[PDB]
């Protein structure tokens, strides 16, 4: 073995590995590691039951990394030697860099990152070029989830809201797949997500109040309001059947406290007329125009039509759904009948 | 050409964008693989096939699957070994939706687990490993499928409680260890493990957390559930991030470990926009669920999407009284049954995430779960086998059977595919959740 004759590691007898195979009964789904897997990780038992914050120590988890990378425990004694020892942390992401493009869908690297990140003292302001590695990272897998969560953390740390390469990037993203709901999503946040660093994070406004009312902003931007729905009618155009879009705009007018009635002209263009429908999401939106924002007669039974085209021809496999939502139309006419 | 096939699962869909992109280009692919398959017409499928045209579950191949995943792995698969615990539970669970008797793995069970607690509380992934909430929410689920004094004394309870009581953060939630990343999956494994050892409410004396002001395991959690839910409707992992169906499944049964799901889910969560961000996970023609928006189906969401559709409809219905009407089942049964019959089935046994994938153990205990979720009526009453999270316990379940003709909510499996309930909450069978948590309320806390 490579430690056991290193003269480096003399000091310290490596743990054994416990399997259970001496216990009694065998265990179960084990696994036949390798003789350089086994021996180091014997020495990362030693040197983590012995609180060994060295040099040695941390080439070691270097070493079991490599072996590894999905080993979560070896990840975070790593972290608790960088900043007990005082390591330079810019050198360590340049490392951890490496590591990342090596292994796309590693997660346990990216919370790692947001540790060392999360450090002021070491990072008082975003480093240059982390926004572009980021998009090194996007342009290999553009819906990473962990790299989105971890942009979304980068961005509220930083406070870079308004930050021009944040709205360029999702731009980018949105150009290259306007179908990239992740983008989408992180366009919510940096237009409008909580910004208050006196409370604790959240996805929506208004989570204090009634949950019919979350996502309602405090104080209204109008002018922000109109850009980004019209951002969003541009992008419909390029194709109406992408679902993020759409849903980006019911975001936006919950937050604004707009009603979707806002948006029946636009919603109505997609379905001329035997009806020739381009979108599956505008019949939806004029189902929710017509049922709820809508209280003169005739309404209700227009939503229900909307309500059978999809369940019939243009969304079958919600059918269930769609009339769920005709017999609470149904039963709310009913009601407003009665009075 | 079977007869007994909706051309709604033989066609893609009406509508065409002509705008091409790397979406469009993988949703594509997906229906095509899926297509012969959901037709009932590739080579690789076995029969006997239904009056719905579907083949049937595979039950000896699985078993023999799962069975083997429980044995020696070569080296290569190293990266398995913090996920041991998960390995356990995966194949565990799926014997005993398949009807198996997994009390014989009582002693292997113990002897795995033994190596991977450590002594100042928590499970981790086995021997030297640090305590983490999955492994030991995996190990927990293990033992209670398993049974027995002897696999039930092996937790130390105690350590247990201090050790969760370390990982509750001040803004409500927990991470998944000393150190680790904060998400819902964290606070849902927390919870599970809490409630299934009843363990006390209180936190710890010495709890960090009750220097914010924070006094039990549940203050200000779901306040912190409420803060993940997003505009699209969804819950996503943490504040801000994505919705996505595996963490709407943690962040909904959570909730309903903290009381009943028609108070809970309204008060926390916005019906109106999650309602239609779920409906919206299922695809035509594959039949199955995806995790996020404009993304591929998968069938281990037949669990974590699936499952979040009997706590949606309880928080609908409201408690159902053993002394009412139902919303019923507001997704296609019949689509998710197609989905993981026709498509998610490989020959030699075991199933997979999607055509062209390899299968896995994972993928084979969640589409299983799903398989049943399916098959069953599953409702919360007013009687709980608790004797004091008494809504969680309070889950009942009744046969969906199959169904005979056309309809918009039919069961299209056969009863020879019948499979065995899971709690919709704790994701195992529901004598085994009482089970162990009854044995562990009649125990005293250690001193
Ligand atoms: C545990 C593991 C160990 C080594 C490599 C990958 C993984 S994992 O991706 O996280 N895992 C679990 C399911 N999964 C991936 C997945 C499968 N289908 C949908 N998803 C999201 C998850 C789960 C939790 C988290 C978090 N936080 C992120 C991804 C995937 C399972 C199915 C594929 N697996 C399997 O085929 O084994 C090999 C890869 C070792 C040969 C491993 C288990
Ligand atoms: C009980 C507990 C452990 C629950 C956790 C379940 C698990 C599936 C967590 C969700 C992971 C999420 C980030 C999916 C992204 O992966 P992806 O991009 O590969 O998959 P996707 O394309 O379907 O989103
Ligand atoms: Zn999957």
């Amino acid at each position: 073995g490579k430690y056991s004759s290193d003269p480096e590691w003399a000091s310290i007898k490596p743990i054994e590995l416990n399997d259970g195979s001496d216990f009694g009964a065998m265990p179960l789904a084990t696994i036949s590691y390798s003789p350089e897997y086994l021996e180091a990780t014997s020495y990362l038992r030693a040197v983590m039951a012995a609180n060994e914050m060295s040099e040695r120590a941390l080439r070691l988890t270097g070493d079991i990394i490599s072996m590894n990378p999905a080993h979560y425990t070896v990840w975070i004694y790593r972290a608790k030697i960088l900043f007990a020892l005082g390591k330079d942390l810019n050198e360590e992401i340049e490392w951890l860099n490496k590591v990342a493009l090596k292994h796309l869908k590693n997660y346990q690297i990216w919370h790692h990152r947001q540790v060392l990140m999360s450090s002021r003292a070491h990072f008082p302001t975003l480093p240059p070029r982390e926004q572009d590695f980021l998009m090194e990272m996007f342009a290999q897998d553009a819906k990473s989830y962990h790299v989105w969560t971890y942009r979304h953390w980068l961005v509220r740390h930083f406070k870079l809201w308004d930050h021009p390469r944040e709205i360029q990037d999702v731009e980018a993203l949105l150009k290259a797949d306007v179908r990239n709901n992740s983008a989408w999503n992180h366009r919510y946040m940096l237009r409008f997500g909580p910004r208050d660093e006196n409370e604790f994070d959240a996805g929506l406004h208004n989570t204090t109040g009634p949950s019919s009312e979350k996502g309602r902003l405090p104080v209204v931007d109008e002018d922000l309001v109109d850009s980004e729905l019209q951002y969003s009618q541009s992008r419909i155009l390029e194709a109406p059947e992408n679902r993020s879009p759409w849903s980006y705009a019911r975001g936006v007018l919950q937050a604004a406290g707009r009603p979707l009635s806002e948006w029946k002209d636009f919603a109505r263009s997609f379905v001329v007329e035997d009806v020739a429908v381009k979108s599956s999401h505008a019949i939806e939106w004029l189902a929710d125009v017509y049922a709820e924002e809508d209280g003169s007669e005739g309404s209700a039974a227009e939503a229900v039509k909307m309500l059978t085209l999809l369940k019939e021809k243009y969304d079958p496999i919600r059918r269930n759904y769609w009339e769920y939502r005709i017999r609470q139309i149904t039963a709310s006419a009913a009601h407003a009948t009665e009075i | 050409v079977h007869p007994g096939i909706p051309a709604l699962f033989r066609e893609p869909p009406l509508i065409h964008d002509l705008l091409s992109t790397e979406t469009t280009e993988l949703q594509s692919e997906t229906v095509n693989k899926c297509l012969p398959l959901l037709k009932g017409i590739h080579n690789s499928q076995k029969g006997p096939f239904n009056k719905y045209g579907i083949p049937a579950l595979q039950r000896k191949d699985h078993l023999e699957y799962l069975y083997d995943s429980l044995e020696d792995y070569p080296a290569s698969f190293v990266a398995l070994d913090a996920s041991r615990p998960w390995m356990v539970y995966w194949a565990l669970a799926g014997l005993c939706l398949l009807g198996e008797d997994v009390t014989r793995f009582r002693e292997r069970v113990i002897s795995t687990f033994t190596a991977a607690q450590n002594s100042t509380g928590g499970i981790g992934g086995g021997h030297g490993q640090m305590s983490h909430v999955a492994s030991s929410y995996a190990a927990v689920l293990s033992i209670a499928m398993v049974g027995g004094e002897e696999a039930f004394k092996l937790i130390d309870r105690k350590a247990m409680w201090k050790w969760l009581g370390k990982l509750k953060q001040p803004d409500g939630g927990f991470t998944v260890c000393e150190g680790g990343e904060e998400d819902v999956r964290g606070a849902y494994c927390a919870m599970v493990v809490h409630a299934l050892l009843d363990l006390p409410l209180a936190l710890p004396p010495e709890a960090e957390a009750r220097q914010n002001g924070l006094e039990t395991f549940t203050d200000g959690l779901p306040e912190y559930l409420s803060r993940c839910q997003t505009y699209e409707g969804g819950i996503s992992g943490s504040p801000g991030s994505e919705a996505h169906g595996a963490y709407a499944f943690c962040a909904l049964a959570c909730l309903c470990l903290l009381g009943r799901p028609e108070v809970v889910v309204p008060r926390y969560m916005n019906i109106a926009t999650l309602l239609p961000w779920l409906s919206a996970r299922q695809y035509a023609p594959e039949g199955g669920f995806s995790g996020r928006t404009n993304k591929l189906v998968d069938g281990c969401y037949s669990h974590w999407v699936g499952n979040c559709w009997p706590l949606v409809q309880a928080a609908l219905d409201g408690t159902q009284p053993l002394a009412r009407s139902s919303v019923g089942n507001l997704y296609s049964r019949e689509g998710l049954t197609r989905y993981i019959l026709s498509c998610c089935q490989c020959k030699l046994g075991g199933l997979r995430d999607k055509p062209g994938k390899h299968p896995d153990s994972y993928h084979t205990c969640y589409a299983l779960t799903g398989l049943s979720t399916v098959q069953y009526y599953h409702y919360c009453t007013d009687s709980s086998v608790s004797s004091k999270f008494s809504s969680a316990f309070s889950w009942k379940h009744d046969p969906n059977f199959a169904s005979d003709g056309q309809g918009s909510d039919i069961g299209v499996f056969t009863e020879n595919d019948r499979l065995v309930p899971f709690h919709p909450i704790f994701v195992i069978p529901h004598k085994s959740a009482e089970d162990i948590r009854v044995w562990f309320e009649n125990q005293s806390f250690d001193l």
